[PDB]
């Protein structure tokens, strides 16, 4: 695990973190590889690594969603490592966060999850919280299960389940 | 244990 200081994202895709090319080379990471991230409070996340030409060697660019998921702020430190084992998921189960789906919400798959996931090959982990903007509503979801467990890539054959009671915040 | 319910195949 290489340690890196958390910096702001330029690429706003939730699945993406960015490193300098020299840091990618040092870690033997290739553009598009899955990486495992460790943050505070024993939190983990899986992301896709890309290079960024303005990124300092000792830093990682990550968006607010990934920061929140790792319980880190700008300027905090995370660890990174390659996560090459991650397979295509058979199925995943995600549930919305109650306070983002109070009152009437359209079908979560159609409005949020399908556009979010479609052709993105997003790595996800059990326990992640992610945010989808469905114009102009933002719904947050929690990953309650993956198969395989506890992480997978959400691919064309992956079956996405989102039925159940909304999750309570905190 | 866990209730998966029913789901949608993402597709491409």
């Amino acid at each position: 695990p290489n340690r890196l200081i958390v910096d702001e994202a330029i690429n706003e895709d939730n699945s993406v973190v960015s490193l300098s090319q020299p840091k990618m080379d040092e870690l033997q990471l290739f553009r598009g590889d899955t990486v495992l991230l460790k943050g505070k409070k024993r939190r983990e996340a899986v992301c896709i690594v890309l290079s960024d030409d303005t990124c300092s060697d000792e830093k990682i660019r990550m968006n607010r969603v990934v920061r929140n998921n790792l319980r880190v702020r700008l300027g905090d430190v995370i660890s990174i490592q390659p996560c090459p084992d991650v397979k295509y998921g058979k199925r995943i189960h995600v549930l919305p966060i109650d306070d983002t789906v109070e009152g009437i919400t359209g079908n979560l798959f159609e409005v949020y999850l399908k556009p979010y996931f479609l052709e993105a090959y997003r790595p996800i982990r059990k326990g992640d919280i992610f945010l989808v903007r469905g114009g102009m509503r933002a719904v947050e979801f929690k990953v309650v299960e993956t198969d395989p467990s506890p992480y997978c890539i959400v691919a064309p054959d992956t079956v996405i389940h989102c039925e159940g009671e909304p999750i309570k915040r905190e | 244990r866990h209730n998966w319910g029913q789901g949608f195949r993402l597709g491409d």
